[PDB]
C-alpha cells in the first residue's frame, strides 16, 4: 500500500499569485502521478499525467515536476476559475491510492465574526430535547474556537459544528456550533453561554442568556 | 539497464491482467498491441506457474552472459515470437541445457504459435520496438 | 465523445446489498481496465476497486475486500459492482472512471446506507440581528431551505447538514437583517424535503 501525503492541505491565495502544491509517495512511483482539479458538486478532472505531462484542453499555467518519491504541481499565475480542490493520485501499482487534497482558497482581509446565540424555542422544548445553537456570521480565516459553558462548566462531546464554504460575495465563512441536550438536563441549568476566540478578536467574544429570558 | 522492457516483460509472465493493463498503459500501447501482449499472458497462465519460473530462470541467465538493452535479450524475444520451435529451443539451449527447461521452452513456444496470428506476433514486435527505443530503455 | 453513465445508487440499511451499473461508449470497453472510486461527504477521493479489460483479474480496497464484487459484460459494454454487506462507512458518491488514472469519469451515483426510514424534517424557530430555523431529524439528505419564498436571499446562509448519533440528520439555516425591521415585517423559512414530500413554512419573530 503506497501513501501519499499532500501538503499544505489548506492555503488561501489570490488572482496572479504562484500557487505550489506538493506530493510525497511513501515508496517510489517513478514518473507515475497524476493531478486532478475538482470544483464543488462536479466529478474530478485530470491536468496532469505522467508526473509532468499536461492532459489537452489544460492550460499551460498548470506544471507538474517530480520523480520517485517527491512531486510537485504548481499553478504560475492562478485565475478565478482555478480556485478548487486538487488530487495527487499514483498509478505506480495497486491499490491504487490519492493524495488527502488540498483547497485553495480566496485570500482577504481578516474579519471578526458577528457572534449571535439563540435560545431553544417553546416548541421543541415541548417535544422534549433542547437545541441552543450559537452563530458566527461573516468571518476570515475559518480557524476559530468556540467554547460551551453552562454555569461555567465548560462543555464538551455533546455539540457538533457545521462551516460554509466561502461566500461567493465577499469570500467570508459563516460557522454554527448546536448544543443539544434533553427537556430534562436544560431546565436543571440556568445560564447557556458560547465563548468565541478568533483570530480577528483581541479579546474573546462571549454571548449568553437566562432561560426564561 | 532498460528498466521498462523488463516490468513489462514481467506483467506478461506473471500472468495477471489487471497488471498488465497497468503496464500498457505505462507504455502507450495501442489497442492491437494490447491484444497481442494478452495472447503471450494468456501462455503463461494457461501453462501454470512453473511456466513463469522456467522462463524467470532463461531470462536471467541470458541477461547475466558473457554476450551481456542487451542484444542476446532482443534476440530471445524476437525468435521465441517469429522463429521456429526448433530455433528457439537450441538458442535457449546454448544457455541453459537443462531437460525441464528446454521441455518448457517449446511448450510455450508451441502455444504461442498455436495461439497468435501473425497480425499479433507483427504487433508485439511494433510494441517492443517502442519500449527498445524509448530514452527511459 | 467517451460517455460512462452509472445507475442503482439508493438508500440501504447495513447489511444489505446494492449493485451499480455503468454503460460505457465511445471506445472499445474490452481494450482497457475499469475503476470505482468513491467519494464520501467532504472527504476526499478513494479508489474502491478494479477489474481488467476481459474480466479475468481483479483488485479491491482492504475495506471493501470480500464484499463487494466487480465485473463486467464485455458485450454489452457495461461494467458492475455488487456491494454486500454495507456499512454507514459505504456512504458515498460512486463514480465509474477508465483506465489507470481517470481521463474519463461518470456524473456519479450517490449511495447513502442507514438504519433510519424516510421522514420529513422539523422545523424550530431562532445594529444588525439575526434570525434562522433550525432544520432537524430528517433523513436522507438533501434540504433546501428559502427565505420569504426567494424574496430573501440577501445574506442567507444555509449550513452543511451533520448526521446526528440518532441516524437522523439536522442543519439550520440563518439570515441577517437590519435590527429596525422585526416586528414591522414577516420572516418566514421554507424548508423543502424532497425524498419525503415534506414542506414546513414557519414563521420567525422576537
Ligand atoms: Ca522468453
Amino acid at each position: 500500500d503506497i501513501q501519499m501525503t499532500q501538503s499544505p492541505s489548506t492555503l488561501s491565495a489570490s488572482v496572479g499569485d504562484r500557487v505550489t502544491i506538493t506530493c510525497r509517495a511513501s515508496q517510489s512511483i517513478s514518473s507515475w502521478l497524476a493531478w486532478y482539479q475538482q470544483k464543488p458538486g462536479k466529478a474530478p478532472k485530470l491536468l496532469i499525467y505522467k508526473a509532468s505531462s499536461l492532459e489537452s484542453g489544460v492550460p499551460s499555467r498548470f506544471s507538474g515536476s517530480g520523480s520517485g518519491t517527491d512531486f510537485t504541481l504548481t499553478i504560475s499565475s492562478l485565475r478565478p476559475e482555478d480556485f478548487a480542490t486538487y488530487y495527487c493520485q499514483q498509478y505506480n501499482s495497486y491499490p491504487l491510492t490519492f493524495g488527502g487534497g488540498t483547497k485553495v482558497e480566496i485570500k482577504r482581509t481578516v474579519a471578526a465574526p458577528s457572534v449571535f446565540i439563540f435560545p431553544p424555542s417553546d416548541e421543541q422544548l415541548k417535544s422534549g430535547t433542547a437545541s441552543v445553537v450559537c452563530l458566527l456570521n461573516n468571518f476570515y480565516p475559518r480557524e476559530a474556537k468556540v467554547q460551551w459553558k453552562v454555569d461555567n462548566a465548560l462543555q464538551s462531546g455533546n455539540s457538533q459544528e457545521s462551516v460554509t464554504e466561502q461566500d461567493s460575495k465577499d469570500s467570508t465563512y459563516s460557522l454554527s456550533s448546536t448544543l443539544t441536550l434533553s427537556k430534562a438536563d436544560y431546565e436543571k441549568h440556568k445560564v447557556y453561554a458560547c465563548e468565541v476566540t478568533h483570530q480577528g478578536l483581541s479579546s474573546p467574544v462571549t454571548k449568553s442568556f437566562n432561560r426564561g429570558e | 539497464t532498460c528498466p521498462i522492457f523488463y516490468d513489462v516483460f514481467f506483467a506478461v509472465a506473471n500472468g495477471n491482467e489487471l497488471l498488465l493493463d497497468l503496464s500498457l498503459t505505462k507504455v502507450a500501447a495501442t489497442e492491437p498491441e494490447r491484444t497481442a501482449m494478452k495472447k503471450i499472458q494468456d501462455c503463461y497462465v494457461e501453462n501454470g506457474l512453473i511456466s513463469r519460473v522456467l522462463d524467470g530462470l532463461v531470462m536471467t541467465t541470458i541477461s547475466s552472459s558473457k554476450d551481456c538493452i542487451c542484444p542476446a535479450v532482443k534476440r530471445d524475444v524476437d525468435l521465441f515470437l517469429t522463429g521456429t520451435p526448433d530455433e528457439y529451443v537450441e538458442q535457449v539451449a546454448q544457455y541453459k541445457a537443462l531437460p525441464v527447461v528446454l521441455e518448457n521452452a517449446r511448450i510455450l513456444k508451441n502455444c504461442v504459435d498455436a495461439k497468435m496470428t501473425e497480425e499479433d506476433k507483427e504487433n508485439a514486435l511494433s510494441l517492443l520496438d517502442k519500449i527498445y527505443t524509448s530514452p527511459l530503455c | 465523445e467517451v460517455q460512462l453513465v452509472e445507475s442503482g445508487g439508493g438508500l440501504v440499511q447495513p447489511g444489505g446489498s446494492l449493485r451499480l451499473s455503468c454503460a460505457a461508449s465511445g471506445f472499445t470497453f474490452s481494450s482497457y481496465a475499469m475503476s470505482w472510486v468513491r467519494q464520501a461527504p467532504g472527504k476526499g477521493l478513494e479508489w474502491v476497486s478494479a477489474i481488467s479489460g476481459r474480466g479475468y483479474n481483479a483488485d479491491y480496497a482492504d475495506s471493501v475486500k470480500g464484499r463487494f464484487t466487480i465485473s463486467r459484460d464485455n458485450s454489452k459494454n457495461t461494467l458492475y459492482l455488487q456491494m454486500n454487506s454495507l456499512r454507514a462507512e459505504d456512504t458515498a458518491v460512486y463514480y465509474c472512471a477508465k483506465l489507470e488514472y481517470f481521463d474519463y469519469w461518470g456524473q456519479g451515483t450517490l449511495v447513502t446506507v442507514s438504519s433510519a426510514s424516510t421522514k420529513g424534517p422539523s422545523v424550530f424557530p431562532l445594529s444588525t440581528a439575526a434570525l434562522g430555523c433550525l432544520v432537524k431529524d430528517y433523513f436522507p439528505e438533501p434540504v433546501t431551505v428559502s427565505w420569504n419564498s426567494g424574496a430573501l436571499t440577501s445574506g442567507v446562509h444555509t449550513f452543511p447538514a451533520v448526521l446526528q448519533s440518532s441516524g437522523l440528520y439536522s442543519l439550520s439555516s440563518v439570515v441577517t437583517v437590519p435590527s429596525s425591521s422585526l416586528g414591522t415585517k414577516t420572516y418566514t423559512c421554507n424548508v423543502d424535503h424532497k425524498p419525503s414530500n415534506t414542506k414546513v413554512d414557519k414563521r420567525v419573530e422576537s
